[PDB]
């Protein structure tokens, strides 16, 4: 009943780097568990290769391991820490998979580690598709007609049987990883091959189609006493056929009768009971035939999920915290309900008086050749959540908070476009990321609700709602600003229309509508989240805006408040790193005594956990929404430097409107971001910058370009042009011109300025040269090749820049080093994504220090004045999403595409890199055959690389010109035919498993598009490949180390620092 | 524009829109937290003389259907919601909510800050109110009628909704596949239970039938004597509106059954009655329990169940007679939820084991009743 006693120490398996399908939700859940167990007096040990997590903050646990999440490594951690138990349900699939390997490998037995929260058998039962299907039938639940496959032959016969289209779902995967919809045999073999390989258990489940049925999810929690609750129900907006993660979803369910809801609720519990989950939460998914209520069980995930985070935010019920406590013997009736002031137990079912909407965030513009249609395999990179008293209100708020430039239902097609109906139709029929907007366009274009239903299968209940909004917009357009009387305006506000949307319709400025509202005294009220529909009072201030009567904000008159703006949904480039800073500003200042107010709407993050701050406004991070909060809170200062681009773009307007922005001024920010202003400042300071121009016309560029000199960095998307002919060529398909610094070292510098002194947070040398986005590069702290003399030069320029730009808090400077010469790439006057890594590496909580500085406490005052250079190497490596978009050429360049990163800690650079590499899920082997295929300018260093590989025991293969070069150097590799050459070819060789390693460096649009097959195949076949020679050398070095040899805790790392 | 207004005893006004019949409604105002089940709730006799407020903003999403009716009519005095959906969207819907309200002649209002309303009732306790829907709702007048409301304290509503004449029920529960089943044939039902109708929910009866009971519905005021004469295998005391307190007739009768060995089971109002007849005391709650997420612990087994609640009055645990052991308590407020006679085959439950709407968690309470019955027959 109470906490377990035969347990003292617990190892928690973290999730690893963020990837599509397995994101921030796990740092939130991992952190909640740490917090929960720690609170309960347990000794916590956790492993997470992801450094940008709050869960890995040294102060959150007793033994933090930022090491590659590999069973052998985890083994060394267990062997060394000797945990009593292991909790594997808080780190997504990575954790489940790892807990089971550890089990398989007999490691658990070996050290007497007990699996808590869920058992290995339970896990498999749910994870193994065959087993799950068998269990449903045992409990009389219905499942779609399906069949198991372990081979292509087998899969083909299941298909033969279910027909097309059919649904493919690998065992031991999630986020639809390795699955899809097969509309034909061709599509069918592709998907199946992919999933069989991806499947940890090499097993697929092939189902007949239920595409178009309603999709539902239920979040359940069960205790050892067999108590069972439904924490939240979710009705998907997008029907079956589009993965829950790529779907718009709402809470609670909307279109089920109580009778249907009970059956579903009963089933849910039954499923947990049967699978064997006895001490935790689980998600149960279903399909409902709208026509007859026919219920079908889809799956169940024996752990916390992206849905559970969304569900916790939606209800106020901290699922993971609760589950962690149950994992140790606690029972629901024993736990208190957090937000109701502990006045009620956790053993209840939440009731909410509002509607919660989640909208996924995509990034298709970053993957040109990719299939941008929504399917069963997740493609979204993040999500936003909104709360409203109504669904209309809830949806529009989410729209406006998505960070894609929408103000709501902005149009996608022209009214007077002859082909509009045709485009709309297509977008409806075959859902893309923009469907929601196209739905509105459809109604504007004259399509009925039934016509839209038929194409999309989205419940009419939602559709009519959207139609009404359009109808309202049309009136707005007709009556214009004059028609905006108080009554109407208020009606509009109640339906969640944004001031910006209304302004566009009315043909006015957004500020005019806002003025109008001030006139009428038309401001929103704040309601609180309380898990019980106001049946009980709450001491927590978790709020959302709505246009109602009674306000529950009740702001303090008491303390000095500090507002922190979040980044909204995560996207590529604006990830968890920015949220980690936000969280630290709040934790620091709150600890310092301020009243900390957080503004964010990302359901996945720790920022949006009621625990992180004093006050939480779960709102779109927009000018309108923020001004409203400010209006009533009257904060002392607002921090806009920590949430990424989002809050940054708002800074000027905020200030203009009178907000008390703290830290680096909006002007100061603009100075840095405006390429013009900047070029003057560099100029002003007598610093080095690549030669640049601002070309209007084609023929203007060709000239200017002659001036500047090739190669060239065309910045509107970014490309790198090599010759005059290349210029036009671009121009065709196609402005700042910048001399591309060939063969240069890229460097990142993170620092803090308090107007008195500059503190160097860290100097990071990337492995990949300048040209490969800093965000997609591996990097070293400290530098691994850069001379001290040159670093010293960079440190000085940082200082000069800091003062000149008037920095107040964090800053980041990017340089390129070419021929012993320092060049400036750019200055980012705010917190950068590298900040968390640097903090981890150095032991200094930069985000916390800079927050204090912004708030008014100097570096000297805080006693952080000296740059820290750790005793070990810290290496950062990224994870790229190419395996989610096969059509895409998995090659690096000037634009950032990675989703996450890992950290490797070693005594040498080689050891650090090794750990980082393995941490990144690299398939690198220490033996085999390598394939070398390098470009001209690389043909010279390759030789040494070849020798190095040779020294390791690898055999070499190479293409023509490469082989020529090696031959002249005395290295005779085995010749290999390019595809057009004959046979066999690389493609063949790669596909046949010949290679364990590939090094392919290319240069020139044509050379690239040509060599696309090598990279594509390497990825498909899971061969480790390097697209940079520099990267190749690092890989080479790492062969000399053993990532499993030794493990160290963050606490230990930090203790070695002097 | 079709106005509607709701005024509370304290003078608090809520202006919104009319969604039901034109007219006025006066009753005790209560809030219900049920996210689903609005129809079953509306048709619950226990809601007689009560103005129902639902916390879930969107009420009417699934329309209405005959199967979802707990009684022959709408007992709710009035309906207060935040938003009436544009459409009903469910395969089972046969009529939209607004149409339904109108047809049942119910005064209903939408578009009001239900949250504010809810927090007020929780904070300050139940209040009487009045809703006026028409061309020019008169606030003063509304206040007048609210203020003038007698109040549910000491009000015997059971006699008001009870059946005129006795009758037999032999119908079972609905199924997704088969809908509401055809009434069973008497020879098909093993036991014969006598049910006092204090404003009985059809699901209670149906679920009894599911257990093999053939019923005989009797008016509230039926005499123990008249009853005993029937040779019941068991006696059941149904749910109902108003104060249980003033129902002397029932109390008296129950007392009479308690002298026998016949099994007795009361649900909700029938729980209160049982208690009263055993020498216990009932009180009027601050705002009461209305929702379907209510945790109730079976102190005996130390297990929790999520239940369907709907009560304004409760039995004082502190005044319980020694022959009255406690079987269940609320996890929300600690209030008395179940009791069993130490010396007799009689027990009761404050919540609604029959749910409808609501979690099925408490269904097994019926099971015990059967046991008692089967064992009573053995003897
Ligand atoms: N038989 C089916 N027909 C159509 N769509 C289906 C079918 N089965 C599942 N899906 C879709 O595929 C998605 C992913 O399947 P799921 O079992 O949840 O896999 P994962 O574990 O990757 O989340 C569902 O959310 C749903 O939209
Ligand atoms: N002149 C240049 N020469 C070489 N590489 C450059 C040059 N300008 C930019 N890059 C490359 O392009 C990347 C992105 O450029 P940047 O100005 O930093 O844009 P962003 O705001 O996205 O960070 C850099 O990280 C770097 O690798
Ligand atoms: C979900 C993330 N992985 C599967 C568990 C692949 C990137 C971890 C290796
Ligand atoms: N740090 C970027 C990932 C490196 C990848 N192996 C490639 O070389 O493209
Ligand atoms: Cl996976
Ligand atoms: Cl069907
Ligand atoms: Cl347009
Ligand atoms: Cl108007
Ligand atoms: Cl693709
Ligand atoms: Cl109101
Ligand atoms: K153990
Ligand atoms: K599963
Ligand atoms: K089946
Ligand atoms: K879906
Ligand atoms: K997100
Ligand atoms: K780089
Ligand atoms: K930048
Ligand atoms: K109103
Ligand atoms: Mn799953
Ligand atoms: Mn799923
Ligand atoms: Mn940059």
């Amino acid at each position: 009943m109470p906490k377990r006693t035969d347990i003292k120490s617990i190892l928690i398996l973290g999730a690893g780097p963020i990837v599509i399908g397995q994101a921030c939700e796990f740092d939130y859940s991992g952190a909640q568990a740490c917090k929960a167990l720690r609170e309960e007096g347990y000794r916590v040990i956790l492993v997470n290769s992801n450094p940008a997590t709050i869960m890995t903050d040294p102060e959150m646990a007793d033994a933090t391991y930022i090491e590659p999440i590999h069973w052998e490594v985890v083994r060394k951690i267990i062997e060394k820490e000797r945990p009593d138990a292991v909790l594997p349900t808080m780190g997504g699939q990575t954790a489940l998979n790892c807990a089971l390997e550890l089990e398989r490998q007999g490691v658990l037995e070996e050290f007497g580690v007990t699996m808590i929260g869920a058992t290995a058998d339970a896990i498999d039962k749910a994870e193994d598709r065959r087993r799950f299907d068998v269990a449903m039938k045992k409990i009389g639940l219905e499942t779609a007609r399906s069949g198991i496959a372990h081979t292509m032959e087998e899969a083909l016969a299941v298909a033969a049987d279910v027909g097309f289209p059919c649904i493919i779902r690998p065992s031991f995967t999630m986020g639809g990883s390795g699955g899809g919809i097969a509309y034909n045999r061709e599509e069918f073999e592709e998907i199946c091959a992919r999933g069989l390989d991806l499947s940890p258990t090499k097993e697929l489940l092939i189902d007949e189609s239920l595409i178009g049925w309603k999709e539902y999810e239920m979040e359940v929690v069960r205790d050892k006493n067999d108590n069972c609750i439904i924490v939240c129900s979710i009705e998907n907006f997008d029907a079956m056929g589009i993965h829950t993660g790529d779907s718009i979803t709402v809470a609670p369910a909307q279109t089920l009768t109580d009778k249907e809801y009970q059956i579903m609720r009963n089933a849910s519990m039954a499923v947990l009971r049967e699978i064997g989950v006895e001490t935790g939460g689980s998600n149960v998914q279903f399909a409902v035939n709208p026509k007859n209520g026919r219920l079908i069980v889809i799956e169940m995930n024996p752990r916390v999920s992206r849905s559970s985070a969304l569900a916790s935010k939606a209800t106020g019920f901290p699922i993971a915290k609760v589950a962690a406590k149950l994992a140790v013997g606690y029972t629901l009736d024993e736990l208190m309900n957090d937000i109701t002031g502990g006045r009620t137990p956790a053993s209840f079912e939440p009731s909410i008086d509002y509607v919660v909407t989640k909208i996924p965030r995509f990034n298709f513009e970053k993957f040109a050749g990719a299939n941008d249609r929504l399917t069963t395999q997740m493609k979204s990179v993040g999500e936003v959540m909104a709360i409203g008293r109504t669904q209309q209100e809830s949806l529009q708020k989410a729209l406006r908070g998505l960070e894609v430039g929408a103000t709501g239902f902005d149009p996608k097609v022209s009214l007077d476009d002859p082909e509009a109906l045709t485009k709309i139709r297509r977008e409806l029929k075959d859902a893309g990321a923009d469907r929601i907007w196209y739905i509105a366009d459809a109604f504007r274009a004259g399509l009925s609700v039934d016509g839209v239903f038929n194409l999309t299968n989205i419940d009419r209940w939602f559709l009519v709602q959207i139609e009404e909004l359009v109808r309202l917009e049309e009136k707005v357009a007709e009556v214009g600003i004059t028609g905006l009387n108080a009554d109407f305006l208020r009606q509009l506000k109640r339906k969640g229309f944004a001031d910006a949307r209304l302004a566009k319709l009315a043909g006015v400025r957004e500020a005019e509508i806002r003025k109008l509202r001030d006139q009428y005294d038309l401001h929103p009220v704040y309601k609180r989240v309380d898990t019980c529909a106001a049946e009980f009072a709450t001491d927590t201030a978790y709020m959302y805006s709505t246009y109602e009567e009674e306000c529950e904000a009740n702001p303090s008159t008491d303390r000095e408040k500090i507002m922190v703006l979040g980044g909204g949904p995560n996207r590529i480039g604006q990830g968890i790193e920015f949220d980690y800073c936000c969280v630290h500003a709040s934790l620091a200042l709150r600890e310092d005594g301020y009243e900390t107010i957080m503004v964010n709407c990302n359901p996945e993050t720790v920022s949006t956990d009621y625990d992180t701050s004093d006050r939480l406004y779960f709102e779109p991070v927009t000018l309108e929404d923020v001004l409203e909060i400010v209006r009533i809170e009257k904060p002392k200062g607002v921090i806009v430097q920590y949430g990424g681009q989002t809050p940054l773009k708002l800074a000027r307007a905020l200030e203009a409107a009178g907000v008390p922005v703290i830290g680096t001024s909006p002007d100061a920010i603009d100075r840095a971001e405006d390429r013009e202003r900047f070029q003057h400042a560099v100029e002003r300071l007598k610093l080095k910058q690549p030669a640049n121009a601002t070309v209007t016309a084609i023929e203007m560029a060709v000239e200017k370009a002659k001036e500047i000199g090739y190669p060239l960095v065309v910045r509107p998307a970014m490309e790198i042009v090599y010759d005059e002919a290349d210029l036009r060529r671009y121009f065709q398909t196609a402005v700042l011109l910048d001399h591309f610094l060939d063969d240069a070292v890229e460097v990142d510098v993170d620092a803090i300025c308090d107007g008195e002194m500059v503190l160097i947070g860290g100097i990071m040398e990337h492995i990949e040269q300048a040209g490969v986005h800093s965000g997609d590069s591996a990097c070293s702290l400290p530098a691994y090749t850069l001379s001290q003399e040159i670093q010293d030069v960079m440190r000085q320029q940082v200082q000069k820049l800091a003062f000149e730009l008037q920095v107040r808090g964090l800053m980041n400077v990017q340089f390129a080093v070419k021929n012993n010469e320092v060049y400036l790439i750019e200055v980012n006057p705010r917190a950068a994504r590298t900040v968390p890594f640097v903090s981890k590496a150095t032991g200094v909580p930069l985000a916390k220090v800079a927050a204090r500085v912004m708030a008014g406490k100097s570096l000297a005052e805080q006693g952080v004045t000296k740059e820290v250079i750790p005793p070990y190497y810290s290496v950062k490596e990224v994870v790229l999403p190419f395996n989610k978009f096969p059509g895409v050429d998995p090659l690096l360049g000037p634009e950032m595409r990675s989703t996450g990163e890992v950290m490797g800690v070693g005594r040498t650079f080689a050891e650090a890199f090794a750990k980082a590499q393995l941490g990144s899920n690299s398939t690198m082997k220490k033996h085999g055959r390598a394939l070398l295929s390098v470009r001209e300018g690389d043909k010279e260093r390759v030789v040494d690389l070849a020798a190095k590989l040779l020294k390791q025991g690898f055999e070499l293969d190479a293409t023509h010109g490469t082989a020529i070069v090696l031959g002249e150097a005395g290295i005779n590799p085995r010749l290999v035919n390019k595809v057009h050459e004959g046979r066999p070819h690389i493609q063949d060789r790669i596909k046949n498993g010949e290679y364990t390693y590939i090094i392919n460096t290319t240069s020139g649009r044509r050379a690239i598009e040509d060599s696309r097959v090598i990279r594509r195949s390497a990825l498909q076949y899971k061969v480790h490949y390097d697209t940079t020679l520099n990267g190749g050398f690092a890989t080479a070095m790492a062969l000399n180390a053993d990532a499993t040899e030794k493990v160290i805790s963050v606490q230990e790392m930090h203790a070695q620092i002097k | 524009i079709k106005s509607a207004l709701l005024v509370l005893e304290d003078g608090t006004q809520f202006h919104g829109r009319a969604i039901g019949a034109t007219g006025s409604a006066v009753g005790e105002v209560v809030f219900n937290t049920s996210m689903t089940g609005y129809q079953e709730i509306l048709t619950d006799p226990s809601y007689s003389r009560q103005i129902v407020t639902l916390t879930y903003p969107h009420i009417g999403n699934v329309g209405t259907n005959d199967a979802d009716e707990e009684s022959s009519q709408v007992h709710a005095q009035g309906l207060v919601i935040r938003d009436l959906p544009l459409i009903a969207s469910n395969f089972r819907n046969t009529e939209d909510l607004s149409s339904y309200l109108k047809r049942h002649n119910i005064v209903a209002i939408a578009d009001i800050d239900t949250r504010k309303l809810t927090r007020l009732l929780r904070e300050k306790g139940a209040q009487n109110g009045c809703i006026i829907a028409g061309d020019n709702p008169d606030a003063a007048l509304a206040l007048e009628k609210a203020r003038a409301f007698p109040g549910l304290n000491g009000m015997d509503l059971a006699k008001e909704v009870t059946t005129a004449e006795a009758y037999s029920w032999t119908q079972g529960s609905w199924t997704l596949t088969g809908g509401l089943p055809e009434a069973k044939k008497e020879d098909e039902l093993p036991f014969h239970v006598v049910a006092y109708d204090f404003g009985a929910k059809r699901n209670i009866l149906r679920m009894l039938v599911d257990r093999g009971c053939r019923l005989t519905i009797v008016p509230a005021q039926t005499s123990a004597e008249d009853v005993l004469k029937m040779n019941p295998d068991g006696i059941f005391l149904s749910n109902g509106p108003g104060d249980p307190a003033p129902c002397d007739y029932a109390i008296t009768a129950i007392q009479k059954f308690l002298e026998t060995d016949i099994p007795v089971f009361g649900i909700c109002l029938g729980h209160q009655l049982l208690a009263l007849a055993s020498g216990a005391k009932t009180v009027k709650m601050k705002f009461g329990h209305h929702g379907g997420n209510h945790p109730v612990k079976d102190v005996e087994k130390n297990v929790v169940m999520i239940t369907a609640q709907n009560h304004g009055f409760a039995v004082d645990e502190a005044t319980l007679p020694a022959n009255l052991r406690v079987t269940h308590k609320s996890l929300f407020d600690g209030t008395l939820q179940g009791i069993h006679r130490t010396d007799k085959p009689a027990f009761s439950f404050q919540g609604h084991p029959e749910a409808s709407p609501g979690p099925h968690d408490a269904a097994p309470l019926f099971d015990h009743f059967i046991e008692l019955i089967e064992q009573y027959r053995k003897t």
